[PDB]
RNA sequence: CCGACUUACCAACCCGAUGCAAACUGCGAAUACCGGAGAAUGUUAUCACGGGAGACACACGGCGGGUGCUAACGUCCGUC
RNA sequence: UCCUCCUAAAGAGUAACGGAGGAGCACGAAGGUUGGCUAAUCCUGGUCGGACAUCAGGAGGUUAGUGCAAUGGCAUAAGCCAGCUUGACUGCGAGCGUGACGGCGCGAGCAGGUGCGAAAGCAGGUCAUAGUGAUCCGGUGGUUCUGAAUGGAAGGGCCAUC
RNA sequence: UGCCUGGCGGCCGUAGCGCGGUGGUCCCACCUGACCCCAUGCCGAACUCAGAAGUGAAACGCCGUAGCGCCGAUGGUAGUGUGGGGUCUCCCCAUGCGAGAGUAGGGAACUGCCAGGCAU
RNA sequence: GGCUCU
RNA sequence: GGUGAGGUGUCCGAGUGGCUGAAGGAGCACGCCUGGAAAGUGUGUAUACGGCAACGUAUCGGGGGUUCGUAUCCCCCCCUCACCGCCA
C-alpha cells in the first residue's frame, strides 16, 4: 500500500491542481489490473496450460482463472469450452504491490528497455501493455523454466478520458517514453 | 433485363391486380410516363422502352425507372397435362395499377420527353399518359 | 433407437419395478434411484435390472 | 481471498546494486539481490545518450585536413 | 444498475405473491438503515411499518445498519402487526439474500409471533 | 408421361383458438384458450398448462385485459 | 519499406426520398363467429332417446381463391 | 404415417400429382428445486497471436440463444452458471377440449409418501407442438382371484412388462 | 399544510431517449475497512459483515429544453356487408360500416398508501 | 541368367 | 422429355465432415551410368493472389448455401453413364 499511500497524498493533490476538478471523487483512480496469458498451444496438452497458471501464480499470488473459448472457430481448431488461457484479476493492496514490483523491478529487467507507448490507452483511460517474456519477473527462476511465455497487462482505471490516465500513470512515474 | 438477384422463394401465386396505385406523383425527375390502364409488364418491355428513350434523348438527361419486375411467372411446357406440379418459372413481371408512374426523366425539354415517352409507350401493352412534376 | 430399455427393481424385496430407457454405451454404470414403492408405501432405492 | 489455494505471499527484502532497499510481498521466500532498479536504470540519461547518430561531414573533416 | 438488478431479482416472488393474494412483508436494506412494511394483497396500501429511521427505534441503538437494529425492527413490526391483528404474512426479501440483517429481521419477527 | 413432386405434405389442424370468449360463464377447469406459446397470459384464477393452455381455476366470467408495461394480454376469471 | 498522388471503376455502412410481398407486420376494418339481455314473430321451428332409411358419381351461376394461359361448359376448395 | 408455415376467405375446420421444409430421436441430466447471471455483432488497445482464440473498455440492446425443422413464445427469463437432489412419484380426479368411433389431450384439487427452499411455495419429465403401431397369439415377474370328484397342481384371470 | 426524500403500487411511452442545469440537514448513493457471518470456477469486483472520514464526481432524483420518440383529430381516400348494374381478368349506383398513412395540433406524464426530514 | 538402337 | 448415379492437381486412381490445399504410382524436371540416346537407378515433385517469404486466401465441373469446419452435406446450371421414353 506504499503506492496507494503515495496516491492518496500526492497524486490526488497533483491532479486536482492540474485539472481543476470540482470534487476529489472526480479524480481518476486505478481499479483493477488484469493479467492474461492467451495459451493457444494448450490444445496439444493441458500441462502447458497447467504450467502457465503455475508461473503466473508466482507473479501474482493468486490462483489464476483458466479461461475458455466463448465460441468455436475452426481456424484455430477450438470448440466452445476448451481451456485456452488463464487470467488473474488484481484488486486492492495486491494490485498496488504488484504495480510496485512491476514499475520498480520488472520494467528495468526488460532486455533493451527504452520506454513504453503512450498510444495504448484505448480511448478511455484504460492502459494495456504486453510483455514478451516472464523472466523479467524475479519470482521466476531462470533454470526452472519450461517454455518462454508472454503475457499482457491491462490496467483498468476510472479515468474517463485518455489523458487523465496518462496523467495518472505519469504521477506514478510510469515509464512511457 | 431486370430481375431479382435472390428471392426467398422460387414461385408465387397468380394473385390479382385490383386496386389503385401508389407511385402516382412524379417524385424525382421532371417528366413522367404514367400508367392509365391495368395489367402486368415485363423486363423485356421495360428494357425496350428504356432503349427507345435512351436513343430518343441521345443519352442526354437522366431517366428513372420506378418499377421493378419481382413477380415470377410460371408456364407449363407444351404437351404437358394439367397436373404434376406448378410450371417452371419463365419470366418476371411487374403488376401495374392505374396511376403508377413508370418512368421519369429530366435534363431534356418537354417536347423531347413527349416524343421519347411516345416511342417507349409504343412498346407497352397498357395505355399511358404524359405527366409533369406538380408543385404539391 | 440405440437407447435400450431396462427396469428399476425395488430393493424392498417386492418384485415391483419401474421401466425406463438408457444408453448403455455412454452410461455403463448402473442406475440407482430412490423411487416410491406403492406396496410398501415408502420411498425405496430401486436398482437397474434387465428388462427380460 | 480463499485460504489455502493461493501461494504464499510474504514480505521480503530486495536490495540492489545501486544500494536500493525495498521490501515487497512476493512468492520467493528468500531475500533478493537485484541488478537494476528504477532508480539506477539508465532510462533518463543513458538511453538519451544511446541514440548516437553521428555526422558524415564531421567524420569527413575529422579524417584529415585540406 | 444495482437498483435495477435488485428489482429484477425480486419481481418474480413479488408477482407470485401477487397472484397468491398474500399479505406480504417487504424488507428494504441500506448500509445505514433497514426498512420493513406490511403490505396488503392489493400492493397499494400498507398496514404497519418500521425502520431504523424512526427515533423511537433508532435512539435505543448503536448503529442503525447492523443485525441488532434489524432484529429490533422485525420485533417492532411484529408487535404492531399483532396489535392490528395481522398474523400470517409472507416475507419478501426484495432481491436481497436471506442472510445477515434480513435473516435476523425475519427470525425476530418469527420469534415475536409472525408466521411465515 | 413424366413428372414428380416433393411438396405433398401437411399436418393435421390442432384446433387451437379461444374456446370461451369474454363475458361467458364457465366452470372451474374449463379450457379457455389452447395455444402454442403464451400469446395470452394467465391472470387471476387462471392457470397455465404444460402446453401453455389456459384453464380456469374457479367459476365465473372471463375477462380479457391488457396489462403490464409490455401490453401483454391477460385472461382473468371474474368472481360471480 | 514507407508510399506518390489522380481517377471516375466501384462501393460497405449511415442518412434522405421511392416502390413490392401467399409463406413480411411497429397498423387494421367490413362481415362472420362465441356469449349475455330484451321485445315482436314463427303450426317447437330446438334438443335427447328409440324404429326405418336413402345417400357418400354432383352440375352450373355469383363472390373469395389455388392450379392452368385471371384458357376451357377445365380442375380443386370455401360460401350462397 | 406424423410435425410446421402458406393456400385457408381476421373463431374452428377446409381440397389438388398445390408451394416450401422436417420426423421415425435424444437426455439419469439436456429432469426437479433454490440461489445467481444476461446475449449477437462491431470499435479501440494489447506478448507469441494472425480476418477470427484469450484479456480490458465502449457502442449496441437480443439483430443471440432454445438438443433437432418451422411457427408461436420466452427478461419474472422457458436462455446461461452452481448447490442439493430424483415429482422422469403411486392411487384418483371436479371440469373441459378434440375426434364418426377407437381413441388423443389439458387439468386444479384429494389421499399417501418425497425432494429443494428460511418460508410463501414449486415439482405427477424436458418452452410447446413430430419422435409412432390396434387386436390376437406368446413370453417374464407378482397376485390363491379361479382351480372340472376332494386336496394341490397345470392352465386361465387380474396388475406390471416384453 | 407546504417542500424534499425513501419504499410499495396503479397506469404502461402525452409516461421514453437526448441536451443543459441542479441537489446533500435527513434520505440515498459512492465511499472506509474486513480477523470474523458469508463470498470469489482468481480476485471483499460482486455478495456479505463491521462502520461513517470524505464527496455529491458517478449513479439517482428534480427543474428546464421540442433534436427525436410518442399521441393525434377533422375531411377525404382505400376497402367492404346487403341490394342492383356495366364495356364484367375489373368497376359503378343506392344504403350502412369505415381504415391505414398523412396533416393541423398535442406533448418534457398523472395518481394512491406509508414513513422520515426541514419548514410551518 | 537376358540386357535395344546410333 | 423423365428417373437414378456421377463430375478429384498433368494422367490413373483412391478419397462419406476435423492431419485430404492431398495417398500412391505413372508421367514431367534434375542428377548418375552411356561414346550419345533408351531402359536400370537416385532426387524432387501444384496454380494463382497476397503480403515480405511469418507465411496466409481461393480452387474436387462451375455457382450459390447448412455448419465452428466441406475435396466429402444441400441446392441450382451444365456434362456425362445407365434405364424408361409404351398400349392404341
Ligand atoms: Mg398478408
Ligand atoms: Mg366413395
Ligand atoms: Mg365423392
Ligand atoms: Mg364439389
Ligand atoms: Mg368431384
Ligand atoms: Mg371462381
Ligand atoms: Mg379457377
Ligand atoms: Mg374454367
Ligand atoms: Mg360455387
Ligand atoms: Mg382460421
Ligand atoms: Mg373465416
Ligand atoms: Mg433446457
Ligand atoms: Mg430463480
Ligand atoms: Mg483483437
Ligand atoms: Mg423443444
Ligand atoms: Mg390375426
Ligand atoms: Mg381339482
Ligand atoms: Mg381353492
Ligand atoms: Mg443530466
Ligand atoms: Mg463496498
Ligand atoms: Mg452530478
Ligand atoms: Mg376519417
Ligand atoms: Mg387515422
Ligand atoms: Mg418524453
Ligand atoms: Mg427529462
Ligand atoms: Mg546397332
Ligand atoms: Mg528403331
Ligand atoms: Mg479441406
Ligand atoms: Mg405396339
Ligand atoms: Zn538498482
Amino acid at each position: 500500500a506504499k503506492l496507494h499511500d503515495y496516491y492518496k497524498d500526492e497524486v490526488v493533490k497533483k491532479l486536482m491542481t492540474e485539472f481543476n476538478y470540482n470534487s476529489v471523487m472526480q479524480v481518476p483512480r486505478v481499479e483493477k489490473i488484469t493479467l492474461n496469458m492467451g495459451v493457444g498451444e494448450a490444445i496439444a496438452d493441458k500441462k502447458l496450460l497447467d504450467n502457465a497458471a503455475a508461473d503466473l501464480a508466482a507473479i501474482s499470488g493468486q490462483k489464476p482463472l483458466i479461461t475458455k473459448a466463448r465460441k468455436s472457430v475452426a481456424g484455430f481448431k477450438i470448440r466452445q469450452g476448451y481451456p485456452i488461457g488463464c487470467k488473474v484479476t488484481l484488486r486492492g493492496e495486491r494490485m498496488w504491490e504488484f504495480f510496485e514490483r512491476l514499475i520498480t523491478i520488472a520494467v528495468p529487467r526488460i532486455r533493451d528497455f527504452r520506454g513504453l507507448s503512450a498510444k495504448s490507452f484505448d480511448g478511455r483511460g484504460n492502459y494495456s501493455m504486453g510483455v514478451r517474456e516472464q523472466i523479467i519477473f524475479p519470482e521466476i527462476d531462470y533454470d526452472k523454466v519450461d517454455r518462454v511465455r508472454g503475457l499482457d497487462i491491462t490496467i483498468t482505471t476510472t479515468a474517463k478520458s485518455d489523458e487523465e490516465g496518462r496523467a495518472l500513470l505519469a504521477a506514478f512515474d510510469f515509464p512511457f517514453r | 433485363m431486370l430481375q431479382p438477384k435472390r428471392t426467398k422463394f422460387r414461385k408465387m401465386h397468380k394473385g390479382r391486380n385490383r386496386g389503385l396505385a401508389q407511385g402516382t406523383d412524379v417524385s424525382f425527375g421532371s417528366f413522367g410516363l404514367k400508367a392509365v390502364g391495368r395489367g402486368r409488364l415485363t423486363a423485356r418491355q421495360i428494357e425496350a422502352a428504356r432503349r427507345a428513350m435512351t436513343r430518343a434523348v441521345k443519352r442526354q438527361g437522366k431517366i428513372w425507372i420506378r418499377v421493378f419486375p419481382d413477380k415470377p411467372i410460371t408456364e407449363k411446357p407444351l404437351a404437358v397435362r394439367m397436373g404434376k406440379g406448378k410450371g417452371n418459372v419463365e419470366y418476371w413481371v411487374a403488376l401495374i395499377q392505374p396511376g403508377k408512374v413508370l418512368y421519369e426523366m429530366d435534363g431534356v425539354p418537354e417536347e423531347l420527353a413527349r416524343e421519347a415517352f411516345k416511342l417507349a409507350a409504343a412498346k407497352l401493352p397498357i395505355k399511358t399518359t404524359f405527366v409533369t412534376k406538380t408543385v404539391m | 433407437g440405440i437407447r435400450e430399455k431396462i427396469k428399476l427393481v425395488s430393493s424392498a424385496g417386492t418384485g415391483h419395478f419401474y421401466t425406463t430407457t438408457k444408453n448403455k454405451r455412454t452410461k455403463p454404470e448402473k442406475l440407482e434411484l430412490k423411487k416410491f414403492d406403492p406396496v410398501v408405501r415408502q420411498h425405496v432405492i430401486y436398482k437397474e435390472a434387465k428388462i427380460k | 481471498m480463499k485460504k489455502d489455494i493461493h501461494p504464499k505471499y510474504e514480505e521480503i527484502t530486495a536490495s540492489c546494486s545501486c544500494g536500493n532497499v525495498m521490501k515487497i510481498r512476493s512468492t520467493v521466500g528468500h531475500d533478493l539481490n537485484l541488478d537494476v532498479c528504477s532508480k539506477c536504470h539508465p532510462f533518463f540519461t543513458g538511453k538519451q545518450r544511446d541514440v548516437a547518430t553521428g555526422g558524415r561531414v564531421d567524420r569527413f573533416n575529422k579524417r584529415f585536413n585540406i | 444498475d444495482k437498483k435495477s438488478a435488485r428489482i429484477r431479482r425480486a419481481t418474480r416472488a413479488r408477482r407470485k405473491l401477487q397472484e397468491l393474494g398474500a399479505t406480504r412483508l417487504v424488507v428494504h436494506r441500506t448500509p445505514r438503515h433497514i426498512y420493513a412494511q406490511v403490505i396488503a394483497p392489493n400492493g397499494s396500501e400498507v398496514l404497519v411499518a418500521a425502520s431504523t429511521v424512526e427515533k423511537a427505534i433508532a435512539e435505543q441503538l448503536k448503529y442503525t445498519g447492523n443485525k441488532d437494529a434489524a432484529a429490533a425492527v422485525g420485533k417492532a413490526v411484529a408487535e404492531r402487526a399483532l396489535e392490528k391483528g395481522i398474523k400470517d404474512v409472507s416475507f419478501d426479501r426484495s432481491g436481497f439474500q436471506y442472510h445477515g440483517r434480513v435473516q435476523a429481521l425475519a427470525d425476530a419477527a418469527r420469534e415475536a409471533g409472525l408466521q411465515f | 408421361a413424366g413428372g414428380s413432386t416433393r411438396n405433398g405434405r401437411d399436418s393435421e389442424a390442432k384446433r387451437l383458438g379461444v374456446k370461451r370468449f369474454g363475458g361467458e360463464s364457465v366452470l372451474a377447469g374449463s379450457i379457455i384458450v389452447r395455444q402454442r406459446g403464451t400469446k395470452f397470459h394467465a391472470g387471476a384464477n387462471v392457470g397455465c398448462g404444460r402446453d401453455h393452455t389456459l384453464f380456469a381455476k374457479a367459476d365465473g366470467k372471463v375477462k380479457f385485459e391488457v396489462k403490464g408495461p409490455k401490453n401483454r394480454k391477460f385472461i382473468s376469471i371474474e368472481a360471480e
